[PDB]
């Protein structure tokens, strides 16, 4: 299931911003 | 009329946009009481303020940290937009100083944690729920957009729970008045637009697709584009394949093809009609925006609050000293803070 992997993905905690 | 309003609006946004509040307040003046959240430049922690007793946000940025990460400019643009704005979802700041070390926003403290740790926790919101929320966003945009601001940060994390149940838009660093383009890589991977990752000139239409990242994240409890490494969410959203949960109603699909449309010539927020053609969808006829502006609908959840100061629905964090140099550090860079 797309929720079965999205929680066993490393993006499940917090996102950190990216900048250039 | 909601012009009107806003008209009104940035006549008062204006007269401190070009004359911002400066040093309103000292360190000393409060007691730091827990970090509450941490990022690249600095941290927010909880204090009190000793001769009100009330109790606030506090971001500490590092001077030098913040001259390392080439984030000067975005920083001065956080809190002279931050002093300057007024509306019933942005968090207010209450006062800014700086010293040898670091600058501070004070800011009112949004005791029911982040959208995201709900949102996580649960699972899912209900379409209502999201709903409910995203009205507040909805708005917010309107007013932001009305005063040439760009957001450019939209996410979960940043999207505090008041004790009424009702958002908090928090962090500005992002944050800029713009007439027309711009072109800074900034955001948070799984929120920004094609046009961004694309490396073109963008515009405030980037906050509309953000809006379609949230709303789909919090119904379905996955964000529409993920993947373990930033480079294979990118290569997705550029595609903009998306996919719907089953459970999704037919008119929550048709505001997100809308919302989540790489051809800026057809994303709503960006049309000719405006915000209108969100505020107008049928996924929002039950929406009444006055009293969602007036705070007069019930909140589909309120947070649990075992008291003032109560930290209860924060993660912990490792506690690190605020060590102020002796020495002044950057004064040019950040002279106008
Ligand atoms: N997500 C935050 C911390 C954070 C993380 C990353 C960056 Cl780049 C910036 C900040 C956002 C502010 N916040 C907070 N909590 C409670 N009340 C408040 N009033 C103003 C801000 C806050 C605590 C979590
Ligand atoms: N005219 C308003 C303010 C108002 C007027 C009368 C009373 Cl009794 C209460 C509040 C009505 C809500 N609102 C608003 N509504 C719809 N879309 C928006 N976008 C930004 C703000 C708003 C802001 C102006």
């Amino acid at each position: 299931t797309t929720y079965a992997d999205f929680i066993a993905s490393g993006r499940t905690g917090r996102r950190n911003a990216i900048h250039d | 009329s909601v012009k009107e309003f806003l008209a009104k609006a940035k006549e008062d946004f204006l007269k401190k946009w070009e004359n911002p509040a400066q040093n309103t307040a000292h360190l000393d003046q409060f007691e730091r009481i827990k970090t509450l959240g941490t990022g690249s430049f600095g941290r927010v922690m909880l204090v009190k303020h000793m001769e009100t007793g009330n109790h606030y946000a506090m971001k500490i940025l590092d001077k030098q940290k913040v001259v390392k990460l080439k984030q000067i400019e975005h920083t001065l643009n956080e809190k002279r937009i931050l002093q300057a704005v007024n509306f019933p979802f942005l968090v207010k700041l209450e006062f800014s100083f700086k010293d040898n070390s670091n600058l501070y926003m004070v800011m009112e403290y949004v005791p029911g944690g982040e959208m995201f740790s709900h949102l996580r926790r649960i699972g899912r919101f209900s379409e209502p729920h999201a709903r409910f929320y995203a009205a507040q966003i909805v708005l917010t945009f309107e007013y932001l957009h009305s005063l040439d601001l760009i957001y450019r940060d939209l996410k979960p994390e940043n999207l505090l729970i008041d004790q009424q149940g009702y958002i908090q838009v928090t962090d500005f660093g992002f944050a800029k008045r713009v007439k027309g383009r711009t072109w800074t890589l900034c955001g948070t991977p799984e929120y920004l637009a094609p046009e961004i990752i694309l490396s073109k000139g963008y515009n405030k239409a980037v906050d509309w697709w953000a809006l379609g990242v949230l709303i789909y994240e919090m119904a379905a409890g996955y964000p529409p584009f993920f993947a373990d490494q930033p480079i294979q969410i990118y290569e997705k959203i550029v595609s903009g394949k998306v996919r719907f949960p089953s459970h999704f109603s037919s008119d929550l699909k048709d505001l997100l093809r809308n919302l989540l449309q790489v051809d800026l010539t057809k994303r709503f927020g960006n049309l000719k009609n405006g915000v209108n053609d969100i505020k107008n969808h049928k996924w929002f006829a039950t929406t009444d925006w006055i009293a969602i502006y007036q705070r007069k609908v019930e909140a589909p959840f309120i947070p649990k609050f075992k008291g003032p100061g109560d930290t209860s629905n924060f993660d912990d964090y490792e506690e690190e000293e605020i060590r102020v140099s002796i020495n002044e550090k950057c004064g040019k860079e950040f002279s106008e803070f």
